[PDB]
Parts: structure tokens; C-alpha cells; sequence
């Protein structure tokens, strides 16, 4: 509530895959909720390295 | 807490035999009187505020207890007295439906006298208020149910007194 | 703007009480089944309905 | 120094309560020694009166 | 929660108009099965442990892997939890039958059920099979007419799981 | 009884008895004559019900009368008839009360430990009370049997 | 009062009074003489405030003195005037104490329950207190009138 | 994804077991329901635009705040997004109904939808209401027998969102 | 929450600096307006119930569907809840005006409010209209400068809800 | 728990009468002593640690058996309890000083302390001696005028525990 | 939670002296008896249920009036309390035996027990008879060497009850 | 990204209301300050490289360890990345000042910046110090009023990072 938006996919942290060589591993809402929604707007530009 | 049914079951359990004819007669005397008890309970439920208001008025309003120096003199203290009268009415209705005074003795009179002594509540004025509530309830519910409810109000009065 | 969001559920406000809802929730609050009194009351309710 | 048997009456000054709260006002509990200082302080801050305390064990 | 009565009352309150023919038909249908549903509820409330016994026996006979080592029901604790969940399902199905509405199921079973079973590793298909076995046992116990009324909510739970 | 449960529920919420609880009490008192008549109907045939229940119990579980069982021996039968008598009495008390509580306090709270001490198997209890259920439901009328069966198989389920 | 609230706040977290609490106590005691002068003026002319407020309230709400109203009758009107006298005395007490704690503790906590028991219309309270506030602020100077009217404002909000 | 046939096959493959009578019973059940499923799928494909049409109109009539200014569906962009989401819901419910399994719904729709909607500010109660709108709109078009089948998948979507 | 003084203190503390000329100028500017803020707060506490009455009347006049069947204010329960929400907004806007900062608004009102109403079904736009109505009602009672200052915080509330 | 002002308010309220001129004189007395009271309170808040230092030192000097084995202070826990008691006594004495009334002492110090010490076996005489030790040194720091004025509260504590 | 080892430390600390040869000898005595204390405790815990069986059987054979209606033990609940009291007596006797001090008995069993039993109508002499029946079976099982040690605790409880 | 004009447009579109006098007043104020904003932006653009040079010189003089071995700006690569970040901050502060709204900072600069720097290892405090040095340098070039304007955006960035 008191900090800027996180470095996150605009549709939630579960939409970000692990940056591994292969596999497409995502967090699941159901196996362990661990879900953080962020009010990321349409003009938010992510900071990439 | 127990009702007449629980009381007779407890007695015949301690004595260890089945329910005989006399137990049946007491149970029927409770059951056939049930409709009157529910009529009285519904009448009190609908008009509880009016009963407590009339009783508090006639018993307390222009007596010295409301004036400064009395136990009832505050908005909080007056509201607390009306709240206690609500307690008495509701629990007398509960006891009347249960047809037993052990509920009145336990839920209401357990440590109440010590609390009233420590707080400074006058017991005699409480007895007067409970009595006035008794006649108000009798007037609203009719003589038949009023006689039954008078037993529980008198139990409350002797508990405080 | 809001920096963060907690999420939105679907609230169930209680508008009023029904006899059937009252009996069922009385059973459920104690995490139990229906006693003969509740069964008789529900039967009488369906009779007077 | 094991236990205290405490009887106290905490009245209500902030509002009027519709529920019973009779046993909440006038009560006797057994309080552990390590907890009696904090419990006595709480009763005192609440405005209640500690009627008497005895030593149990 | 809601029942059939609350649903109709709200449906006609949001419109702001009295009960029409369809409303009275819904209420008459709900009231007609009321005594049958209350009889079935009394039977289930009286004989819940029995129904759990045959339901669990059928489930663990059809799928013995559950109670053998390496199965999700292999321990005393996990077996007790399994039969406890089955009791939950039976009781809430009884609640839904008496209410006539599946709102209580959505509110107090399905809300968080999938998260729980996917976190704990509980096999959802086997739970559906156990619910079906419970349906069969309770239908055999309470009669076909009440069996259908039990089965509609048992199917609601099964479809919620799978 | 039903009245005590309703009063406790109303006191929990600090409110007068609801009309649902009120007409619960109304049905409870309106059904009093039938319930008392049922309680008596159980009472005259006490010896008949108890002996037939014991016979059916031996037939269903020979292990109790078999050698090495907890009920094996003639001396155990005197206690068996008397204990079935207690449980029938509790069933009648619950019938007049309108709920399962008197049975609960008198014979259910602590029955598990009571038969753990005496090394009595719970299945023997459930089969015996099922036998009483069958005998009584045979004696009573269908409408009364429907009401009394709840108490009987509640005792059965509580025993296990 | 002010020092009472500061002491309660300090003792709540088990410490000596904060410098800010000491400053607020100094501000309270430094203005104590002006508070006592306001107490002079309000206490001396109490009859003017009470009677003028009663007249303004009755004119604004004639239904109160009309038959069937709560204030109808000589005794009920006397009780009206006595209630206004009580609230004026409490307002003076709060003026002296520097906080509205006397008003609240004496006649605000549970005021709604009591006036529900008396059928007293709370808008009657509000209009009577507003008339009292008008008279009191008129008889005082602006610097005093604002501070005094704050207490009447709190009382009216509590009743409303 | 997974359908009923593949579900049975995978269960027996993980057990290393052979198709027994129960497996063939389940296969027979699916083959029996297949023609109804195919007819319903074709009907829903025919009327998909109509179903979205009516469900959107009804949802925005029951809750007109969505389309008025300040609503989540108030703009051409956000209205078109609502219609696009409803078209997904219809198409994927049809897929699940034709398959006889809700695994496709889980993996393609429900895995990540709550967090997407919570991050977007999308109301989830209103989305469930829109799903129920599609449910009882398509129920009329497919017929009672096919409605009973598609309803479980619509309720699965609703329970996944709720 | 934080006020203007605390805001300046935080800004200078995160930079590890003492108060410069600009800091003292800003603090003096806040101190100059303190008496006006106290008078405005007293005036609002004077007429809070009044302001709620006119604001609700204006809102329900311009939004009559709110109190008709199907509207979210159509109940005495829902009406009381709406006017209590209005009380919340007025009280916290007065707190913000007295503090001189919009932090208390964001912390205790705006955070989580849109999702709360989305769960409850409350229309955000109608609430914004009610807040605006409260703004015109309050401005006349408080006067010109107090109205500018007090409407800044009403605009903050409306924008946060918007 | 009441100060001088609330005490006079209570004694005039119970009689039902308004303030008289004697009440106003009593009030002027406390308002005139207020600045001295606050100054003494600040001094005591600054020097509380030192007062505890020297008070414990003098108490354990005059009575050596208390710290030695067999004494009612011989333990690290029991030593800490004694110093905590003295600190609380000092703080509440300063509280009563600021309030101007001993009611706080009855309501927050002597409330249950007498019988607590009686049951525990704490010697009354040693406690009174410790109170005297704190008072006669605190009076030296606070000045003679504030010394005489803490005298009443300290010997009130001594007489109450006596 | 008093022990002989704890008791000697408490005594030397209250009288403020170091270890003596008497403490050396008594600590050797406790340590040497410790192994037989271990075996006695293990044997009793092995047969605690059997001991309670035999004691209850003997008590109910001696005085059947308790189990029959009108007796203090005529209820499944009251029978549960009956056997629970014996189990507690056995367990705390074993605790005292392991401790080597009877202070644990005074602290957690005996104090207030007579008044509680009188208030609840529990017969004291019957409980003493039960304790005697318990001690005879315990002494038979453990053997004379441990029987002598267990005898003093059972006698102490019997004397305290009387 | 939204400027003052866009913010007014959105706060009036959410209400659904057309423009009235207040909106025109806010727009007029923005056009009143527009000339100052354009001159400040042109001056900053004309001297961006210079501003970065003195700001980085001041930061590395105040914190010499940054550019020494073991500092996060010790490499031609990391030094270049550092001055690149400083150019980011200056350019986006100029954007925000020219728009009159801090939205672009939250929208394109401060989002995920803390996580990015923490993953890189960049000292947050030293970046804030660089921003403050850049503020001081920019103020002298832009003059008093334009410095007061740019200061709110520089302080916004510093508070967002810290
Ligand atoms: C180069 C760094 C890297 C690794 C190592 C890696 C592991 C990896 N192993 C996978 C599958 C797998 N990996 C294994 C191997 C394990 N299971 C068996 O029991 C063995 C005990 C054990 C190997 C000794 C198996 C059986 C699967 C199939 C699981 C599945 O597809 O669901 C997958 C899923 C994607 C795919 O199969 O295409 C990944 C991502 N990913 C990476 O980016
Ligand atoms: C359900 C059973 C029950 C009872 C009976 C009961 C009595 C009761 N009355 C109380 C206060 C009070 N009760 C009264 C009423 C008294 N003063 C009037 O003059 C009368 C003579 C008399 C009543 C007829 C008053 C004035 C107080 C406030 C006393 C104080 O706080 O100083 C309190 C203290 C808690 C509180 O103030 O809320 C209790 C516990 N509470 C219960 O839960
Ligand atoms: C009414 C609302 C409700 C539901 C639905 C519910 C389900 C539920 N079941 C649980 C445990 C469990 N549930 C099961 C279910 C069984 N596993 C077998 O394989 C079967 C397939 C299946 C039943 C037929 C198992 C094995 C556990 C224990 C898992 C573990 O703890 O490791 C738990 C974890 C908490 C606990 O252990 O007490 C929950 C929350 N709880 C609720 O309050
Ligand atoms: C109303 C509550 C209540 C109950 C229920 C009760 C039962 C009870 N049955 C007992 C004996 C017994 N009762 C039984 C009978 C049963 N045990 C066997 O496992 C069979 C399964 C079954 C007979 C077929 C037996 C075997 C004994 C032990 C010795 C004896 O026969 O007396 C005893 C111990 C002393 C006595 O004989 O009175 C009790 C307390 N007592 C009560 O106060
Ligand atoms: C200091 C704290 C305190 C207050 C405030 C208080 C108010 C109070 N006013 C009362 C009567 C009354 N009070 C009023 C006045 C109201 N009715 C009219 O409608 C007007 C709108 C309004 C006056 C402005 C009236 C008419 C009565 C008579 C009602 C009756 O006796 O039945 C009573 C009933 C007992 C009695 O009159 O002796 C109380 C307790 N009591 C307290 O201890
Ligand atoms: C601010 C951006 C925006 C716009 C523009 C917008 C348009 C819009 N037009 C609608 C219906 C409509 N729109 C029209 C207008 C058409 N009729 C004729 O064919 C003409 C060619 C044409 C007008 C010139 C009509 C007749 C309807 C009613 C259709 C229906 O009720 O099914 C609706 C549905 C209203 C509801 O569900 O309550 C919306 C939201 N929505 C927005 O958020
Ligand atoms: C059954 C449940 C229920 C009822 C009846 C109810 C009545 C109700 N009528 C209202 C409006 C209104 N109602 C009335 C008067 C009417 N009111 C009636 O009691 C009279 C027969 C009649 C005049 C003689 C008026 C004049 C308004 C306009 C708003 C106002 O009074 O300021 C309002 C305020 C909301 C609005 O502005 O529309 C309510 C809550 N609320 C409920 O939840
Ligand atoms: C705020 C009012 C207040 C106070 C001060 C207070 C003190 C207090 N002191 C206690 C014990 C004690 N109190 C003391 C202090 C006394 N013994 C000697 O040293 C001195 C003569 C004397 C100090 C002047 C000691 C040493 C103990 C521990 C002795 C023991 O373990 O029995 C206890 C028992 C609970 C515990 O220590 O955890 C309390 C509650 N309680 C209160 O409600
Ligand atoms: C810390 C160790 C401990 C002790 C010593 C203890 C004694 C004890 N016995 C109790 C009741 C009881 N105790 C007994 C057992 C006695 N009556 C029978 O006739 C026998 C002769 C005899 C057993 C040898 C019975 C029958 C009751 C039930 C009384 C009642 O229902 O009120 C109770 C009250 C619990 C209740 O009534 O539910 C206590 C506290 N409890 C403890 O936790
Ligand atoms: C390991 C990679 C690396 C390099 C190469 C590096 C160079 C470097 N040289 C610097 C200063 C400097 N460097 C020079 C060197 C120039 N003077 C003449 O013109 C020559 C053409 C030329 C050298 C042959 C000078 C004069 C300064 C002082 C600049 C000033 O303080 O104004 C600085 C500024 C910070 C400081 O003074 O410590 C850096 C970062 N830093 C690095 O981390």
C-alpha cells in the first residue's frame, strides 16, 4: 500500500515463468495460492535488465 | 439449567425406575399448559419495551433515585437500570417457558447480590422495580399467564431480597 | 491511485432470516446434524407453508 | 509463590452492554505468579476493584 | 446462505412486484417435497456414521491403492481425515437438500476446496468416486424419491470438484 | 428438552425466542400426548423388548456368547438384561424429553471409557441397541416408529 | 479533564508524561482563569439561557407541547426545563475541565437508551441545545463564544 | 488436455492395470452421452454470437452500473474486453462439455484468472453473474437434456472464479 | 497517516538533512492556516448530519434508480449503510483537511475500497456523485477559502475512487 | 481516578447543584499550582532513573538482610521485582502530583496491593521505609514547594500500604 | 514441581550455604535409588490400565451401591470421573515416586480435594478404599522393594483425604 | 501517462458529466503555468549533459568509494550505466514537470525500480543522493520558480526510491 508498483507481469506474479533453459514453469493459484495482484495500468512499462 | 421435564427425568434417574403414572400426569400438566405459555411469551416478546418502560416509569421515574445523588442518576446508570429490567423480563419469560426457577437462580442470581453491593445498587428499589414489572406483565398478558409469571418475578424478588 | 490491491471476493450479505435458513445455520454453527426438535419444526413449517 | 486466587469486580463505564456479562464483571480466577502483576494492572486500568487476593499453594 | 424461498423473494423484490404464477409454482414444488426431504434429513442425521462406513468401504475396495503405503489415505491420520471429509460432504449435502438451494455448498464447501486438495495432494477423482459411493449408499438408505433429491446436490459437489 | 435447547440458543444471542424457535416449542408441546403415549407403549413391554433384543444380539454376534468373549458366561446375562433395561429407559426419557440429551448425559458421555475399562466391544453395543430398535419399531405404529427410531440408532451411532 | 486524559495516556503505555502532554497541560492551566470567567458568566445567568431556550424550542416545535406530545403537560414541561438545566450544568462542568469528559461521562454515555425509554425525540434535544448555544454565544464575546459553542456543538452531535 | 476417455486411460495407465468392467462401464457412459454432446456443441456453435448477445444484454440490464460512466465495462475498449471474455467462456465451456471433462477449463482459463481480474480491477461477482447469464441463456437454446450437461461446466467456471 | 509537518520531516529525513529555508517556509505556511482549518473542522462537525442529509437527497434525486427495486440503495438497511458510508467520507475528509495532507484518506478509505464495493456490488460512480454532492453542500457552509481547502480532499477521494 | 477539577465536579454534581464561589476558589488554587506541578513532573521524569538508583541503594544500605540470603529481596528476579515496585510507586506518585488528587493512588496502586503483599509476605515496614527514602530525596530535587506537595502523596502511599 | 534435588538447592539457597556432606550423601541416595525408581515407574506405566481395572473391580465388588442407581458412580459420565480419579491418583503417585518428594501431591492433588468432594457429594471413605485397592495391586506388581516406596505415597494421599 | 488536462478529462468522464466552470478553471491554471514549464524544459534540455556532469561529480566527490574498486560504479561499464540512470532521472523529471503530473514517474520510472536495483546491487541511498545533487544543479540553471517546480518531481523520485 505504501510503495510503488513491483516488477511484475501486469496480470499477476503467477504469469511470470521461471527464466530457466526450458520448461515453462509457472506458479499455480491452487497448489499454493501465493498470489499477489498489482494495480498495474495499461501504460505501465516494465523495467527489464 | 433444567425444565420440569429435565427435573422429573433427573429424579426418576436417581431413583432408578421408569416414568410412572404420576410423572406422566406432571408432564401432561406441563404440556397442556404449553399453549398459554407460548401465548404469554409471544405477547411479552412483542411488547417487551413497553412493559419495561411502564414498569420503570411507575416504579422509578419521579422517585429520588433518578435525581442527583441517586444510583440511577446518569444516562449510563439509567440505561443500565433499564437494561437490568430487560434482563429480568427476558429471563422470567425463559423461566416461565421452562416452568422452572433454577434458570432464574443460576443465570441471574449467581453473584448478583454481591455485584449490587459492590456497585452501590439499592436492593429494595430493585425489588420495587421487579414487582412493578410483575404487575405490568400481568396486566398485559391476562390473569392466567400473569399468575404463572408472578411466581418467577417473586423468585427474582426474594433472590435479591 | 492505489499502490496495491488485496483482491475482490463475492460477499454474501444477509438480507433477513427465513425459518429454514435459521434452522440450517443453527445446525451448521455447531457443525452438527439436525436434532428431533429441528426436524419437527421443519416438518411443521412445511405443513403450514 | 505459585498461584493467586483473585476476586475482582470490573464494572462497565464506556457503554451499556446488552448481553449478560454478569460473570465477566464479578469473577474469581486463579492467576499464575508470573502473570499476576500484569493481570492486576489490567484490572486496575479497567477501573475494576480487586476485592481480595489469597495465596493458593 | 439462501434457500428456495429466499431466492424467489429476492427475485421478485429486485423486480419490485408480487408473486406471479411461476413464483407460486416454485413455492408449491418446494413445499410438496418438504416432508419427504425432512424425513430423508432425519434418516441421514440419524445414520450418518453408517453411510460413511459403507461409502468408505466401497471407495477403498474399488481403489485399494489409497490405503496402501504410498497412497493419500495411508496413515491413521489421513484415513481419519478422509472419513471426516466424507462426513463433511454428507452433512452439507443434507443442508443443501433441506434448503433447496446450492448456495450453501458454493459458500462453505466449494470456496477453497480445490485449493485445499491441490495443496494437500488429495486425489480429486478419488474424492468424486467416494462422493458417488456415498450417494449410492444414502439413496439405498433413504428411498428413491429422496435419493434423487440427495443425488442432485451430490452431483453438484462432484461437478464442483471435477 | 427442546425448550431448554431453544432457551440456550436464545440466550447465546441475547434475544427473545424467535418465532421459529417458538413454533418449534409449539410443535413440541402439541405432540406431547403422542410422545407420552409412545413412552408408555414402550414401558409395558419392557421385559419382552429386552429379552427379544438379547436373543437377537446373541444371534447376530455369537462371539459375545462364544468362549473367550466379554459376555461369555451365565453371570454376564444378568447384567446384560439390566443394561439393556437402562438403555431402553434412557430411550423413553429421550422420547418424553423431545431430544437426545438425557440419553447423552446418562449413558453416552463416558460410555467409551466405561466399556474400555470393562473391555466391552462397541460393536456388541451397537448390535444390541439395533436389536432393541428392531423390536420396538416392530411393536410401535409406523408414525411413532419413525420418531423413536431416531433415538434408537442415535444410541447405536454414539455407542460406536 | 485535560490532565486526567494526559495521565491516562501516559499510564496506558507505562511511561512518564511526554513533553507534548506537559505542553498541553500548560496550555490548559494557562487558560484556566478564562475558563473560570466563562463559568462565571454561564452560571450566573442560567435562568435567562434556560427560559429563552425553552421558549425557542417550543416555538420551533409546537408539536412537543401539543396534546399527544412528549412535553405536553405542566409536569412534563418542568421535566423538559430540568433536562435543559442538567445539560447547561454539564456544559459548564466541561468548560471548567477543559474537555467534554464531564458531559460525556454524566449524560452522554447511554443517553439514547434513556431517551428511548422516555420517548424523548432526539431532534427535540438537538433544537433545545441549539437554542441554548445561541443564547450562550450571544451573551458571551466572540473569542469566548466560539469555544463555548464548541461544547454545545459536541453535546448536540452526541444527542444527534 | 484431458477428456473422459483419456481420463480413464490415464488412471489405468498409472495403475499399470487393465481395462476392467468399471472402465468399460465409464467408456460406455461417455459413448452413450456422445451424440447429445455433439448436438449441443453444434447448436452452441450456431448460436454463439446470439448467446453472447443476450447474456451481455441481460447482465448489463441487471447491473447497469457496468456500462454507465465509472463502470468496469464503460468504454468501447472495456466493453469489447467483456464481450471477448464471455466469448472465451462460451467456447471453452463448449469444449469441456464436448470432452466430458473440466481439465481444459482448469488449465486454459481458471489457472490465473482470479489474479488477472484482481490486478485489472475487474469485478468477479459481476463476472460470475455474466457466466450464469450465459448458462441460462444457452439452456433454452440447447434444450433441457443438453442444458443439464452444459450447466455443470458453467457452474465449474463460476466456482473457479468464485 | 501523516500530516504536513510529518510529510516535511519524512522528506528531509530520507535525505539526511536539516530543515533549510524552504522547509521552514512550508512549515510556516501550514502553521498560518491552522486556525482556519480548526474553524472549518468545527463548522463541519456542527453540520455533519445536515451535510449528509442534503448530500444524500441530491444524490438520490439525480440518481433515482438507486432507491428503486434493483438499486443498491433500495432498502432501509441499504439506505442506512449508504448514509453511513457518506458519514465515513465526510469524517475522513475533515480529518484530512485538518491534518493538511491526503495521506489519511489513502490509508484509511481509498485503499481496498474499489474491491470492497466490487465484492458488495456498490456502484463506484454513484459513490463519487455522492462525494461531489457532499462537496457542494460543505462548501457553502464553510465559506470560500475553507471550501477550496476542503474540496481539495473531496476531489482526492473522488479521483481515488475514479 | 480523578483530578482536583473532576473531584470538585463530582462533589458538586452529586449534590445536583451548580458550582459556587468556593468551588471557583478551589479551582483557582489548582490552576495557580499547575505550572509548579508540571515543572516538578518534568524534573522527576528526567531524574527517575537516578531516583531509583539512590533509593534502592539507600534502602539496601539501611537494611542489609534484604539483599543477603534469607531476605525478601534476595534473588535477581526478586531484586528486579523490588526495583520495579519502587519505580511504579514513583511514577504513580508523580501522576497523583500532576492530578492533584490521591484517587489515582487508590484506583491504580492500593487496589489489591495491600492484600497481595499480605499474602506474599512482603514486610510493611520495609515498604514504608522505601517510600520515605524516595520521598525525602525526591523533595530535594523538586524543590521545597514541590517537596511539601509530594509529601502528601508519598505518605498517602505509606499509610495505605500500612 | 518439587524434587529432593530441587529441595536441597532451595534449602541451601534460603539458608545461604554451599554444599555439605549431608547433601552429598542424600544426593548419592537419590541417584542410587534412581534406577529402581525408573523400573518401578516403567512397570506401573506398563500396567496402569490393568491396575485401574483391578482397583475399580475390587471397589465396585466391595460396595456396589455406587454403580447401582442412587450411587455417586451411577452414570457413564460419573463412572468416567470415577475411573479418571483413580488414574490421576496412580499417575501422581508415580510422579511423586520419581520425584522422591511428596510436595507434588500436596500441590496438585490434596489441597482443596476434600472440600471439592464434599461439595460434589463424593464419598471420601470410598475414595480411600479405592486408593487402598490400588496400592495393594501396585505393590503386588512392583515387588516389595518398590512396594515399600509406593506405599508411603498412597498412605499419604489416604491420610490427606481422611 | 496523463497530464493535468488528461486528468481533468478522466475525472469528468468517470462522472459522465460535461465540463463546467471548475474544470475550465483548472485547465486555465495549467495554461497559466505552461509558459514557465516550457521555458524550464527548454533550459534543462539545452544543458542536460552539463547537469549530469556536475551532479555526478558532486556525488562521486561526496562518496568517493563508489568509483573506487569495490564500489558499484567501478568500471567503465558501470560508470556509464550510472550516468545513464542519472540521465533517465533528469529526462523523466522534465517529462513530469512538463506534464504537470507525477503519473509518468510512477508509470515508467518507479515501478519495479527498487526490485531491479536490489537485484543488481545498486545502492539505493547513493542513487537518491545523485538525484538530490541533480536537483541542486538543475535549480540554479532554471531559476527560483522553475526550481521550486522541478523540486516536487525530484523529491517524488527520491521518496519513491526511499
Ligand atoms: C538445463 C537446466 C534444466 C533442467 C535440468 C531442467 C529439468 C526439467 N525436467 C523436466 C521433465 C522431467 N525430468 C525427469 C527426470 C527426473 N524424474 C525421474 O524420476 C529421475 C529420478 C529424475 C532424473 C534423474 C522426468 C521423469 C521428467 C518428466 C516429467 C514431466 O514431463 O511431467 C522438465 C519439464 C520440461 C520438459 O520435459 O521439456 C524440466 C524443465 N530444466 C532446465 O531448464
Ligand atoms: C442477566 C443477568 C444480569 C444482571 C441481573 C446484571 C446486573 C448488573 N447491573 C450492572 C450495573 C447497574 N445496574 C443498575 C440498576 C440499579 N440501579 C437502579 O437504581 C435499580 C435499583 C437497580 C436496578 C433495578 C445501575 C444504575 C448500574 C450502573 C452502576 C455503576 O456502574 O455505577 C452491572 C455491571 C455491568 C454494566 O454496567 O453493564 C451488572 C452485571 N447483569 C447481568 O448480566
Ligand atoms: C466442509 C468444508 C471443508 C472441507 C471440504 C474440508 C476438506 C479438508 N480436508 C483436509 C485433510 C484431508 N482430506 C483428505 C481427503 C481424502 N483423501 C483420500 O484420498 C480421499 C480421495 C479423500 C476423501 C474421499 C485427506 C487424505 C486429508 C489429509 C491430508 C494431509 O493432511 O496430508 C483438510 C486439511 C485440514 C485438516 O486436516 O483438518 C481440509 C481443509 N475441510 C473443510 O472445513
Ligand atoms: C445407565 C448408564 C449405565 C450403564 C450402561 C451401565 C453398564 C454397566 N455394566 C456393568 C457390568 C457388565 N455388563 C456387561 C454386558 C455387556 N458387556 C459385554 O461386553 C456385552 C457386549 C454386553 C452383554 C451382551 C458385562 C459383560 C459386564 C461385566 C460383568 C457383569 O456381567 O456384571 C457395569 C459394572 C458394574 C455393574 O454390573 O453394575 C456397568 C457400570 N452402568 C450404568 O450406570
Ligand atoms: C444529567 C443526566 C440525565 C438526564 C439528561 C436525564 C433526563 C430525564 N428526563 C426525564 C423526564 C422528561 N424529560 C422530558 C423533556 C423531553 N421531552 C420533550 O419532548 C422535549 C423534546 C424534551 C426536552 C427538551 C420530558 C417531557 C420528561 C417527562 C417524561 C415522563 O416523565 O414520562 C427523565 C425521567 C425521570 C424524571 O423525570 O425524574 C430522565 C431520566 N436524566 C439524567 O440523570
Ligand atoms: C463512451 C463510449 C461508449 C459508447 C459510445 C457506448 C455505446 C452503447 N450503446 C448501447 C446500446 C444501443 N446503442 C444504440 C444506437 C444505435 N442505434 C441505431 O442503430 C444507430 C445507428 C445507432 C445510434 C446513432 C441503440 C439503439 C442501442 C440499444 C440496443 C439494445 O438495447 O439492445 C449500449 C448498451 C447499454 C446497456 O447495456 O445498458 C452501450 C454501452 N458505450 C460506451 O461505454
Ligand atoms: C417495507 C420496507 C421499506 C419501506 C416501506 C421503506 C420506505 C422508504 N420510503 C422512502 C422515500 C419516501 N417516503 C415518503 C412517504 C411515504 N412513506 C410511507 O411511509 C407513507 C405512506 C408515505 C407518505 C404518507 C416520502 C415523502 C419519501 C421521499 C424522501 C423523503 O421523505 O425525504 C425511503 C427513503 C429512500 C428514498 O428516498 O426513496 C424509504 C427507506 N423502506 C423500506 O425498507
Ligand atoms: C502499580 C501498583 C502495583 C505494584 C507496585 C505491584 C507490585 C507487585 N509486587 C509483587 C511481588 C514483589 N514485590 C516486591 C517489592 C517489595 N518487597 C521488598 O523488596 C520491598 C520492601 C518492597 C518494595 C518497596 C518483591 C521483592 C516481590 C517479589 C517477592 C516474591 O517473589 O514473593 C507482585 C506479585 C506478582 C509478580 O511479582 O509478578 C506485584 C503485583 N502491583 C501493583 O498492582
Ligand atoms: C489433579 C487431580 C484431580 C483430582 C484429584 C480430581 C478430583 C475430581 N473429581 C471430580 C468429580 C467425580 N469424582 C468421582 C469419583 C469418586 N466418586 C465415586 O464414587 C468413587 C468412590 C470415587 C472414585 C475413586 C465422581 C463419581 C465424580 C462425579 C461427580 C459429579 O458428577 O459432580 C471432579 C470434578 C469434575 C466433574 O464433576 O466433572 C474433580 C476435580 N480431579 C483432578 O483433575
Ligand atoms: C578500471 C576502469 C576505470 C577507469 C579507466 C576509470 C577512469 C576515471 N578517471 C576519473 C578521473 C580523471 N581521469 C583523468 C585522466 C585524463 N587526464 C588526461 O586528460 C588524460 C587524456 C587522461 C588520462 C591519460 C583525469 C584528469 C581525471 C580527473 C577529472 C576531474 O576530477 O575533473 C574518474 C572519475 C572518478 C575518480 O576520479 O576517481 C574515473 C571513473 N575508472 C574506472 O573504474
Amino acid at each position: 500500500y505504501v510503495k510503488p508498483l513491483p516488477n511484475q507481469h501486469p496480470y499477476g506474479s503467477g504469469n511470470d515463468p521461471l527464466e530457466i533453459q526450458f520448461g515453462a514453469i509457472f506458479k499455480s493459484e491452487t497448489k499454493a495460492p501465493s498470489a499477489r495482484p498489482a494495480p498495474i495500468g495499461k501504460d505501465v512499462q516494465r523495467i527489464l535488465i | 439449567m433444567q425444565d420440569v421435564i429435565g427435573k422429573v427425568i433427573a429424579e426418576y434417574d436417581t431413583k432408578g425406575k421408569y416414568l410412572d403414572a404420576a410423572a406422566l400426569d406432571l408432564l401432561r400438566s406441563y404440556f397442556d399448559s404449553g399453549d398459554l405459555r407460548l401465548k404469554a411469551a409471544q405477547a411479552i416478546t412483542a411488547n417487551a419495551e413497553v412493559i419495561v418502560r411502564a414498569a420503570s416509569a411507575k416504579a422509578l421515574h419521579y422517585t429520588p433515585v433518578t435525581k442527583p445523588g441517586g444510583n440511577m442518576y446518569y444516562a449510563r446508570r439509567y440505561a443500565s437500570c433499564i437494561r437490568d429490567l430487560d434482563y429480568f423480563l427476558r429471563y422470567a419469560t425463559y423461566a416461565m417457558l421452562a416452568d422452572n426457577t433454577t434458570l432464574l437462580d443460576e443465570y441471574v442470581l449467581k453473584g448478583l447480590t454481591e455485584t449490587y453491593r459492590a456497585l452501590g445498587v439499592p436492593l429494595d428499589i430493585s425489588v420495587r422495580a421487579i414487582n412493578a414489572l410483575k404487575e405490568v406483565v400481568a396486566g398485559q398478558v391476562g390473569p392466567k399467564a400473569g399468575q404463572e409469571m408472578a411466581k418467577y418475578f417473586d423468585h427474582l424478588a426474594k433472590g435479591l431480597g | 491511485p492505489i499502490k496495491g490491491t488485496s483482491g475482490s471476493n463475492i460477499a454474501r450479505p444477509r438480507f433477513y432470516n427465513t425459518v429454514m435458513v435459521e434452522t440450517i445455520e443453527g445446525a451448521n454453527a455447531e457443525e452438527r446434524y439436525f436434532n428431533p426438535g429441528e426436524l419437527s419444526s421443519m416438518a411443521g413449517f412445511f405443513n403450514d407453508a | 509463590t505459585r498461584l493467586f486466587k483473585v476476586t475482582a469486580l470490573i464494572p462497565s463505564y464506556k457503554k451499556v452492554r446488552g448481553g449478560r456479562e454478569l460473570q465477566n464483571t464479578y469473577f474469581t480466577k486463579l492467576v499464575e505468579y508470573d502473570r499476576w502483576f500484569a493481570e492486576q494492572q489490567r484490572i486496575q486500568k479497567q477501573g475494576g476493584k480487586i476485592l481480595s487476593v489469597k495465596m493458593v499453594a | 446462505m439462501q434457500d428456495a424461498i429466499t431466492s424467489v423473494i429476492n427475485t421478485y423484490d429486485v423486480q419490485g412486484k408480487y408473486f406471479d404464477t411461476s413464483a407460486f409454482d416454485k413455492l408449491k414444488a418446494y413445499y410438496a417435497t418438504g416432508e419427504l426431504r425432512v424425513r430423508a434429513a432425519g434418516t441421514i442425521s440419524a445414520n450418518a456414521a453408517t453411510i460413511i462406513k459403507e461409502a468408505s468401504a466401497k471407495l477403498f475396495s474399488n481403489q485399494p491403492d489409497l490405503v496402501r503405503p504410498g497412497g493419500n489415505a495411508y496413515t491413521t491420520r489421513r484415513y481419519a481425515a478422509c472419513v471426516r471429509d466424507m462426513d463433511y460432504f454428507l452433512r452439507y449435502a443434507t443442508y443443501a437438500m433441506l434448503a433447496g438451494d446450492t448456495s450453501i455448498l458454493d459458500e462453505r464447501v466449494l470456496n477453497g476446496l480445490k485449493e485445499t486438495y491441490n495443496s494437500l495432494g488429495v486425489p480429486i477423482s478419488s474424492t468424486v468416486q467416494g462422493i458417488q459411493a456415498m450417494k449410492e449408499v444414502t439413496g439405498s438408505l433413504v428411498g428413491s424419491g429422496a435419493a434423487k433429491e440427495m443425488g442432485v446436490y451430490f452431483d453438484y459437489l462432484s461437478s464442483g470438484l471435477s | 428438552s427442546v425448550v431448554t435447547k431453544a432457551i440456550v440458543s436464545a440466550d447465546a444471542e441475547a434475544r427473545y425466542l424467535s418465532p421459529g424457535e417458538l413454533d418449534r416449542i409449539r410443535g413440541f408441546v402439541s405432540s406431547g400426548e403422542r410422545r407420552l403415549r409412545v413412552a408408555q407403549t414402550l414401558t409395558e413391554s419392557r421385559e419382552r423388548i429386552i429379552k427379544q433384543a438379547g436373543d437377537q444380539l446373541f444371534q447376530k454376534r455369537p462371539d459375545l456368547v462364544s468362549p473367550g468373549g466379554n459376555a461369555y458366561g451365565a453371570e454376564r446375562t444378568a447384567s446384560c438384561l439390566r443394561d439393556l433395561d437402562y438403555y431402553l429407559r434412557l430411550v423413553t426419557f429421550g422420547i418424553v424429553a423431545g431430544d437426545v440429551t438425557p440419553i447423552e448425559e446418562i449413558g453416552v458421555i463416558g460410555v467409551k471409557e466405561m466399556y474400555r475399562n470393562l473391555e466391552v466391544p462397541l460393536p456388541g453395543m451397537v448390535e444390541a441397541v439395533k436389536a432393541m430398535k428392531s423390536v420396538a419399531t416392530g411393536l410401535l405404529s409406523g408414525d411413532d416408529s419413525a420418531e423413536v427410531g431416531y433415538y434408537f440408532d442415535y444410541l447405536a451411532g454414539a455407542l460406536a
